[PDB]
């Protein structure tokens, strides 16, 4: 799978719904192809590789044991309830697969809110016990870069691994593990909406005529002033946004949103 | 010269989600099989007590794959629970982004999920390639030369010789293997076209985002219609026009001749991985109340009598946890519903899967791309009927060869391309819509303290039905019947295989250490295992 020349990445799924591998597959300039044959060596990856069973069991081992090291990206929360029987693959826990190869790893990006923070299986009750990988291995002196988002901009994934492999280093990180390059600026002051705001200018309904003059989405639940990330900058697929789609932001790049930003109609 | 013995495939790599399949091999076919699901979120415990309007938000996150589907099944399913009937606009708005869904999803899976169990990637250094782009330019009306199809095998050759094959590694074909049976130049194109399809598949997911804010995990419904104003400009229609139109050309020119060339080298896989019973929600409505004018209809299928199609009634399915990782052995209807967890490891009382069993009379049921077309064809629908027909008569076979993996995997090519033609119809009624002056998209509504709703979605994987029990304007009960729960579930407690346990007796595996025919067979139901459980 690897050996020198392109660095080897070992992507691993955790309790996911696989939106964040998805996003990583939207990438645009570079592209997937340009991310897999030229930047990086991508050395396991259920959701694409050839390998099943045994075979991608071995692929791993490979990955992990090499000495040319490798980078690990994590999407999903693990669960860690009744010792970690909620998510198993190969009939290994997803806590002791984690917990086995994260240490070994030169760098570790935990990729979308399941990862970062817990998400969605995370949310109240929690009946698997879902954590965020910093959180679940925390004792193993785990310390996975964060990038938040359900799914994240895939943007903020291919930067963060080229600011690593130019400088060796994460980027400058904020209190939630996450990069101020991409986190450092709230979503509502990036936002075209911000002047209807200022004014108390608000959209009472989606189907109100203030709704489809642009108005603010502040009153139908808008998360923008407390959610951290570069979606109004950026966009999505080059194209668009949840507000430019008429729609509040719900928080998604936030710690434990599905509790703390609900009910998601209501500020 | 054949094994006997269990083989196990964990993880099946290649679908979504945490798929462990078991069999028994019998001189090498297989006699037995389990599908075992070894991943639990537990999504409709997390919606216990909530507002119904964040449902959607919550279960959108069942699937990033088929993203959006879930989403929209919530949606239907509160609007069905307070009785809104959405504005036309919102109707086709809705409609067209699903459209675009299938595409996306059926591309992907064809080429980045399905292919490498038919295509050796490295055999494809040894082609001709001036050959090669003969056989491309001979199955499409796209022209390929010898120096396009070169550029790719200069580009793989530098990518192997480097020695990290990637997702190559450890892959089946490495080496050589009696089940691969392509030549080069076709493993060539095929692997052109996987890389193209990576490309590609960009524009498709950007036709979704045009209207639908984002993908994955889109942002424009509402109870009562969608938000997504800027959708009835004429600048973002022309956007999504030309993102479908260059999907759909991608489909018709590129995907349906491969899928064409590969079932053709494969022809005896129309022998294996059949199935008896079909059941199908209906897609595309006109009328949210009617599943009855959905562009596909609705329909039920026993023991492929196509001949006496059954009306889809929804109070017949249940959901079965005997053979399941949850408490006791009874079945549910999903508005009664329950989710009690209990693990008792693999085989532990006889239970093997965080899915349950959805049985409909109490029958196993097929349900995605083979079933939505089968039942369509047999309701007469022509568009349906020319494509299916056309197929037929391109690969020489009889309509009984339908039923197999080959025939599944030519039935998601069919939906594929019958969707990308009528995505043009919807869009063009939405734009005559506009042209009327119909400017509405989203409908007022309200809360009631009691009710009951469901939303039904014929998502790419098949149907998917979402079921709310609002109490005191809460959820009290909120179940998801997903398509891979009906399809790779396990056993019920009448001990039925499940259409892909069933659909894997037979099976040959000509090597047990690398058992391709299994996950041919299994890829075919596009398996989604965060779907099946949530
Ligand atoms: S962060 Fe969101 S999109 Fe990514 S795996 Fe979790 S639920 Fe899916
Ligand atoms: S729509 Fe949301 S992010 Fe934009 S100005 Fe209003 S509250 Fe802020
Ligand atoms: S919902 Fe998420 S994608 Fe951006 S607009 Fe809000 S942080
Ligand atoms: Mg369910």
């Amino acid at each position: 799978l690897m050996g020198p020349r392109r660095p080897s990445v070992v992507y691993l799924h955790n309790a996911e719904c696989t939106g964040c591998s998805e996003s990583v597959l939207r990438a645009f300039e570079p592209y997937i192809d340009t991310l897999i044959l030229d930047t990086l060596s991508l050395d396991y990856h259920e959701t694409i590789m050839a390998a099943a069973g045994d075979a991608a069991e071995a692929a791993l081992e490979q990955a992990v044991n090499s000495p040319h090291g490798f980078i690990a990206v994590v999407e999903g929360g693990i669960p860690t309830a009744a010792n970690g029987i909620y998510g198993k693959v190969a009939n290994h826990t997803m806590l002791d697969i984690c917990s086995r190869i994260l240490p070994k790893a030169q760098a570790v990006i935990a990729y979308g809110t399941c990862a970062t923070f817990g998400g969605v299986q995370a949310a109240k009750p929690n009946p698997t016990g879902a954590k965020g990988v910093n959180d679940a291995l925390k004792h193993l002196g785990v310390k996975a870069i964060n990038i938040a988002g359900c799914p994240p901009n895939p943007y903020n994934l291919v930067g963060t691994i080229v600011y690593y492999l130019k400088n060796k280093a994460a980027p400058e990180l904020d209190s939630l593990n996450r990069p101020t390059m991409f986190f450092g600026q709230t979503v509502h002051e990036q936002c075209p909406r911000l002047p209807h705001f200022d004014a108390g200018e608000f959209a009472p309904s989606f189907e109100s005529e203030e709704a489809r003059k642009g108005w603010c989405l502040y009153e139908l639940g808008c998360k923008g002033p407390v959610t951290m990330n570069n979606c109004p900058k950026i966009k999505f697929n080059q194209t668009n946004w949840p507000v430019d789609a008429g729609h509040p932001c719900i928080g998604c790049s936030e710690p434990d949103f599905w509790d703390a930003m609900t009910p998601f109609y209501q500020n | 010269s054949s094994y006997s013995g269990p083989i196990v495939v964990d993880p099946v790599t290649r679908i979504e989600g945490h798929l462990r399949i078991e069999v028994e091999v019998e001189n090498g076919k297989v006699k037995n099989a389990y599908s075992s699901s070894t991943l639990f979120r537990g999504l409709e415990i997390i919606l216990k007590g909530r507002d119904p309007r964040d449902a959607q938000h919550f279960t959108q996150r069942t699937c990033g794959v088929c993203t959006y589907t879930h989403a929209l099944a919530s949606t239907r399913c509160v609007d069905n629970a307070v009785g809104v009937h959405i504005p036309k606009n919102a109707t086709y708005i809705r409609n067209l982004v699903l459209g675009a869904q299938y595409l996306h999803d059926h591309i992907v899976h064809f080429y980045h999920l399905h292919a490498l169990d038919f295509v050796d990637v490295t055999a494809a250094l040894k082609a001709d390639p001036a050959k090669a782009a003969k056989v491309a330019s001979s199955i499409s009306p796209r022209k390929t030369t010898a120096a396009d199809l070169k550029a790719v095998q200069d580009k793989l050759k530098t990518f192997v010789e480097t020695g990290q094959l990637g997702p190559f590694t450890n892959a089946y074909f490495l080496g050589g293997h009696p089940a691969y049976y392509l030549d080069p130049e076709t493993n060539l194109i095929a692997t052109a076209h996987y890389l193209e399809a990576l490309r590609l598949q960009v524009k498709a997911a950007r036709a979704m985002a045009v209207f639908g804010a984002k993908n994955p995990h889109t942002q424009f419904t509402v109870v009562g219609g969608v938000t997504c104003y800027d959708a009835l400009t004429p600048q973002r229609i022309a956007e999504f026009e030309a993102l479908w139109k260059e999907t759909k050309a991608f489909v018709d020119e590129v995907y349906i001749p491969d899928l064409l060339v590969v079932a053709a080298a494969y022809k005896d896989w129309t022998q294996y991985g059949g199935t008896d019973n079909f059941i199908t929600f209906g897609e595309f409505p006109k009328d949210e109340y009617d599943l009855n004018s959905r562009f596909f209809k609705p329909g039920v299928v026993f023991k492929r009598d196509f001949k006496n199609i059954k009306p889809f009634d929804k109070m017949q399915i249940e959901e079965h946890v005997r053979h399941s990782w949850y408490e006791g052995a009874e079945a549910r209807h999903p508005w009664k519903g329950q989710t009690q967890p209990k693990y008792t490891d693999l085989h532990g009382d006889d239970r093997y899967s965080w899915m349950k069993a959805p049985r409909y009379m109490g029958e196993p049921m097929e349900t995605g791309p083979l079933a939505q077309v089968l039942i369509a064809y047999s309701q007469g629908h022509p568009k349906v009927k020319a494509v299916t027909d056309a197929v037929l008569a391109k690969l020489g076979v009889g309509p009984e060869a339908l039923f197999s993996t080959l025939g599944r995997t030519a039935a998601r090519g069919i939906e594929t391309a019958v969707i990308a033609e009528y995505v043009g119809v919807m869009l063009q009624e939405y734009k005559d819509n506009i042209a009327k002056g119909d400017n509405v998209i989203c409908a007022p509504w309200e809360m009631p303290k009691q009710a009951e709703g469901v939303g039904f979605v014929n998502a790419p994987r098949g149907g998917l039905s979402h079921w709310i029990r609002i109490e005191d304007g809460k959820i009290g009960n909120f179940q998801l019947v997903v398509p891979s729960t009906w399809t790779l579930g396990p056993r019920c407690d009448k001990n039925k295989l499940s259409p892909v346990e069933a659909s894997l007796i037979g099976t040959p595996v000509a090597d047990a250490k690398r058992p391709v025919e299994i996950l041919r067979t299994v890829h075919s139901f596009d398996p989604c295992i965060a779907c099946g459980v949530h």
